[PDB]
C-alpha cells in the first residue's frame, strides 16, 4: 500500500490523464505558435 | 463458491487497474515535466 | 539639405512603422502563448 501511494497521484488517474492530454495539446499549440512567429521574420 | 470468487476477481482487477493507473500517472507526470521545462525555456527566450 | 532631411524623415517613418508592427506582433504572440500555455 505504501509503494502504491508512493506514486504521487492522489486523485483518480482519469482526470490526471485528461489534464495531461490538455497540457500536451497546449504545449504543442505553444510550440507551433512560437515556430510560426519566429519563422515569418521579413521586416526591416 | 460464487461470492468469494467474484470478490477475488474484482480485487485482482482493481489491483491491475491501480498498477496501470500508477504507471500511466508516472508517464504523464514525466511528459508534463518535460513539456513544462520546454515551455518555460521558450517563454524565457520570448521574454 | 531639405531633400536629405525629407529622405531621412521618410526612412525614419518607415522604420518606426516597422518597429511598431513588430512590437504589436510580439505582444500578440506573447499574450497568445500566455493564455494558451
Amino acid at each position: 500500500k505504501l509503494i502504491s501511494t508512493m506514486p504521487g497521484i492522489h486523485l483518480s488517474p482519469e482526470q490526471q490523464q485528461q489534464q495531461l492530454q490538455s497540457l500536451r495539446e497546449q504545449v504543442r499549440t505553444k510550440n507551433e505558435l512560437l515556430q510560426k512567429y519566429k519563422s515569418l521574420c521579413m521586416f526591416e | 463458491e460464487n461470492q468469494v470468487l467474484e470478490l477475488l476477481i474484482h480485487r485482482d482487477g482493481e489491483f491491475q487497474e491501480l498498477m496501470k493507473l500508477a504507471l500511466n500517472q508516472g508517464k504523464i507526470h514525466h511528459e508534463m515535466q518535460v513539456l513544462e521545462k520546454e515551455v518555460e525555456k521558450r517563454d524565457s527566450d520570448i521574454q | 539639405n531639405h531633400e536629405a532631411a525629407t529622405c531621412l524623415e521618410d526612412v525614419v517613418y518607415r522604420g518606426d512603422m516597422l518597429l511598431e508592427k513588430i512590437q504589436s506582433a510580439l505582444a500578440d504572440i506573447a499574450q497568445s502563448q500566455l493564455k494558451t500555455r
